[PDB]
RNA sequence: AGUAGAAACAAGGC
RNA sequence: GCCUGCUUUUG
């Protein structure tokens, strides 16, 4: 959320290494209702924005 | 339409929200069984970022030690604990070149606390590892059997009250070939309760002074996967006092440093700091800041390298402060550690279930484990010596973190211009295992260079740089341990959050405290006016029901509802009660910051006013000024601090019992020995009555003392007052037979 | 002056100082809002900046036609309708004109 | 609609006192308010409710 | 069964 | 029948 804010702020964010962070992600969902749904919004989120 | 709160991140910035990011209204990640498996995990994983170093084995303890100082470089990206010597001596020494005298200064402030300071400093702090009792106790009761053993064999130095003596002490107690301690017991059929002799030869003597003891962390915020930590013992504990007062005094004098300033201290520092480099910097240089964590950052740091620091910042200094301080890095070189609860086994068919000691990994067949805890052992197996695994190459989570910025601060002064020889250099600030990192250049090529550089001379010390978790943009928004810079600090106000219910003290103290905490937030987080009544609503309420003290115009039946009808009745002015006793509240933001007892102290009936504020009331216990008004809470990231609240001693002023969890265990002989010793400190301060607010200082034993005072106080009183003949002759007959009973 | 310090705004660009955001048209002094900001039509959105430099336009971006990047002290030298190139801002090169 | 459940003493205790969540809504709700009413030199909790 | 989730509870100790 | 309901939690 924050390197996206940094984009859209227009402050030419930069990372090192991005799939780890998305890996890290991906390692918590697992079974709940709750975390999954946070996690379409931010997919959603991640459409809507990065325009 | 489907609703999505993330979409309001579309308008209004992430920083001006992120308090909807923190889910800090549920409960907390909790641990639930043995701790043992994250213990091998962080062994066999600082064995493993140091796998190419050499192995030795120690003549005193037998143990295999792992050195990899000076060890080969990297060649990946992967962490490595290889530092190099010649870098980190140049690294403190362009720093003591950059800012001169600081090490000087810093030894002779150290030298003045070395020669003052005494061992009631111990007392003072959080648990620690009792090798006489092989787990954890509070800090007072370790020092006080270490003491206790000390004297039994000999060690008597620690009498002059000092700490540098009782340092000798535990340092002569190591040249002793069989130690002799005390254990606990009790058996009953009849509850019989006493203590048995053992030895203990100086090998095992070493392993159990070198050891320290582990545990999993429970209600850690921000991880899926739990966490272990380790806790020192009574030996290692002067050392590190002065160790990291040396460390505190040089990182006070350096403008990186994060770690010794709290509250709005460390914002205030940290936004002079981002000034002061945005006005050094130019305008036609291009400008970058790193936001970074630092990975396995305790696994790699060696003690062997704070050695080295130690012997460069103790140069031309006295050899006894040069060989007080360069004991806890040798003695955390050598370190050892419990792995802890143990395992425990199920079987279905049977339909039962059995426990395992740690103490037996070693000793069994490894048919019952599963596959990731059998790696874990058959890796493990070889370090191994009675109990515990040998723990040479890093540190463990929670110590010499100053002493570890302070490293971090001398790899940032390395960006001067004058230390880089070229057109590009960098800053930045620094607590232990994070940083900010700020980069100047011409051009991107050059901010590519200079992060480049900072990894690799960061990667010759043994500091590794978390990638997965680490991100670069242009300055003016940045992260520092949950703090989020954008142009400016910003307000987050849901870390504070568990901050707002019963604290669970007494009636008056949570009740101050949760006034308080309210007109605090509204001053330093953006809590409004109008949230702060509701505040006030709320925790009313769950005052209300926490401790059954509703209305008293109430129909709400509890178990006190009646003696509170009583009271109401009773009563004439109803606006003089406390919500404790069944009354209203007149809170606002106007009188936050007034007790609940002056804020309603003309309103009072006079009978209920000498009723509640009595000094002869049998529940208040007042027993140290440093204990007076001041309460321990439990932050969301942070440590347990201390909290002060303006109060009133009332009889609502009341402590609450005991666990009692004890009366069942071996160790129960340790209640006698205190509620022994509080009877003996009661009556000295009834005789004494100076020695709550003022330490006592004195050689005698404490009857001798005693008996005096009474004595002279009797004469003086009998001279022109209260005392008469029979009083007198009465008293100093009980004297006599006191001084028949002590010196026969 | 702020505390005896000399904070810089820049003429060209953003600082942390001043920074009006092109996303949700705020701006911001010193991590304070002062405002939103409205959309005149007459804004030239040409790419052309005229009140950077005193005596110089700003075309656009750098080309590698009229040589390596000068600096601000330097540009007396040059003449009528001489265009060049010029290292301003944070690390930016742009080509500019003479009146 | 019947059911075995359990819970355990600290979930209880962070159940028991859910009514912390009306803060922390309102307080952000509270924040907007304030950042418009130092820029329109006014209070805005009626034209935002209101209009 | 169920809670839960890298190890435990589904009472424990003498 | 007796006893217990946090006896080990980094900074």
């Amino acid at each position: 959320l924050l390197v996206v804010q940094a984009l859209r702020d227009n402050l030419e964010p930069g990372t090192f290494d991005l799939e780890g962070l998305y890996e890290a992600i991906e390692e918590c969902l697992i079974n709940d209702p709750w975390v999954l749904l946070n996690a379409s919004w931010f997919n959603s989120f991640l459409t809507h924005a990065l325009r | 339409m489907d609703v999505n709160p993330t979409l309001l991140f579309l308008k209004v910035p992430a920083q001006n929200a992120i308090s909807t990011t923190f889910p800090y209204t549920g409960d907390p990640p909790y641990s639930h069984g043995t701790g043992t498996g994250y213990t091998m995990d962080t062994v066999n994983r600082t064995h493993q970022y140091s796998e190419k170093g050499k192995w030795t084995t120690n003549t005193e303890t037998g143990a295999p030690q792992l050195n990899p100082i000076d060890g080969p470089l990297p060649e990946d990206n992967e962490p490595s604990g290889y530092a190099q010597t010649d870098c980190v001596l140049e690294a403190m020494a362009f720093l003591e070149e950059s800012h001169p005298g600081i090490f000087e200064n810093s030894c002779l402030e150290t030298m003045e606390v070395v020669q003052q300071t005494r061992v009631d400093r111990l007392t003072q702090g959080r648990q620690t590892y009792d090798w006489t009792l092989n787990r954890n106790q509070p800090a007072a009761t370790a020092l006080a059997n270490t003491i206790e053993v000390f004297r039994s064999n000999g060690l008597t130095a620690n009498e002059s009250g000092r700490l540098i003596d009782f340092l000798k002490d535990v340092m002569e107690s190591m040249d002793k070939e069989e130690m002799e301690i005390t254990t606990h017991f009790q058996r009953k059929r009849q509850r019989t309760i006493g203590k048995k002799k053992q030895r203990v030869n100086k090998r095992s003597y070493l392993i159990r002074a070198l050891t320290l003891n582990t545990m999993t962390k429970d209600a850690e915020r921000g991880k899926l996967k739990r966490r272990a930590i380790a806790t020192p013992g009574m030996q290692i504990r002067g050392f590190v006092y002065f160790v990291e007062t040396l460390a505190r005094s040089i990182c006070e004098k350096l403008e990186q440093s994060g770690l010794p300033v709290g509250g709005n201290e460390k914002k205030a520092k940290l936004a002079n700091v981002v000034r002061k480099m945005m006005t050094n910097s130019q305008d036609t240089e291009l400008s970058f800041t790193i936001t970074g964590d630092n990975t396995k950052w305790n696994e790699n740091q060696n003690p062997r390298m704070f050695l080295a620091m130690i012997t460069y910042i103790t140069k031309n200094q006295p050899e006894w402060f040069r060989n007080v301080l360069s004991i806890a890095p040798i003695m955390f070189s050598n370190k050892m550690a419990r792995l802890g609860k143990g395992y425990m086994f199920e079987s279905k068919s049977m339909k039962l279930r059995t426990q395992i000691p740690a103490e037996m990994l070693a000793s069994i067949d490894l048919k019952y484990f599963n596959e990731s805890t059998r790696k874990k052992i058959e890796k493990i197996r070889p370090l191994l010596i009675d109990g515990t695994a040998s723990l040479s190459p890093g540190m463990m989570m929670g110590m010499f973190n100053m002493l570890s910025t302070v490293l971090g601060v001398s790899i940032l002064n390395l960006g001067q211009k004058r230390y880089t020889k070229t057109t590009y250099w960098w800053d930045g600030l620094q607590s232990s295992d994070d940083f900010a990192l700020i980069v100047n250049a011409p051009n991107h090529e050059g901010i590519q260079a200079g992060v480049d550089r900072f990894y690799r001379t960061c990667k010759l010390v043994g500091i590794n740089m978390s990638k997965k978790k680490s991100y670069i943009n242009r300055t003016g928004t940045f992260e520092f341990t949950s703090f989020f810079y954008r142009y400016g600090f910003v307000a987050n106000f849901s870390m504070e959050l568990p901050s707002f219910g019963v604290s669970g003290i007494n009636e008056s103290a949570d009740m101050s405290i949760g006034v308080t905490v309210i007109k605090n937030n509204m001053i330093n987080n953006d809590l409004g006016p109008a949230t702060a009544q509701m505040a006030l609503q709320l925790f009313i309420k769950d005052y209300r029901y926490t401790y059954r003290c509703h209305r008293g115009d109430t129909q709400i039946q509890t178990r006190r509802s009646f003696e509170l009808k009583k009271l109401w009745e009773q009563t004439r002015s109803k606006a003089g009660l406390l919500v404790s006793d069944g009354g209203p509240n007149l809170y606002n933001i106007r009188n936050l910051h007034i007790p609940e007892v002056c804020l309603k102290w003309e309103l009072m009936d006079e009978d209920y006013q000498g009723r509640l504020c009595n000094p002869l009331n049998p529940f208040v216990s007042h027993k140290e000024i440093e204990s007076v008004n001041n309460a321990v809470v439990m932050p969301a990231h942070g440590p347990a601090k201390s909290m002060e609240y303006d109060a009133v001693a009332t009889t609502h002023s009341w402590i609450p019992k005991r666990n009692r969890s004890i009366l069942n265990t071996s160790q129960r002989g340790i209640l006698e020995d205190e509620q022994m010793y509080q009877k003996c400190c009661n009556l000295f301060e009834k005789f004494f009555p100076s020695s709550s607010y003022r330490r006592p200082v004195g050689i005698s034993s404490m009857v001798e003392a005693m008996v005096s005072r009474a004595r002279i106080d009797a004469r003086i009183d009998f001279e022109s007052g209260r005392i008469k003949k029979e009083e007198f002759a009465e008293i100093m007959k009980i004297c006599s037979t006191i001084e028949e009973l002590r010196r026969q | 002056n702020v505390r005896g310090s000399g904070m810089r705004i820049l003429v060209r660009g953003n600082s942390p100082a001043f920074n009006y955001n092109k996303t949700t048209k705020r701006l911001t002094i010193l991590g304070k809002d002062a405002g939103t900001l409205i959309e005149d039509p007459d804004e030239g959105t040409s790419g052309v900046e005229s009140a950077v430099l005193r005596g110089f336009l700003i075309l656009g971006k750098e080309d590698r036609r009229y040589g390596p990047a000068l600096s601000i002290n330097e540009l007396s030298n040059l003449a009528k309708g001489e265009k060049a190139n010029v290292l301003i801002g944070q690390g930016d090169v742009v080509l500019v004109m003479k009146r | 609609y019947v059911r075995t459940n359990g819970t355990s003493k600290i979930k209880m205790k962070w159940g028991m006192e859910m009514r912390r969540c009306l803060l922390q809504s309102l307080q952000q709700i509270e924040s907007m308010i304030e950042a418009e009413s130092s820029v329109k030199e006014k209070d805005m909790t009626k034209e935002f409710f209101e209009n």
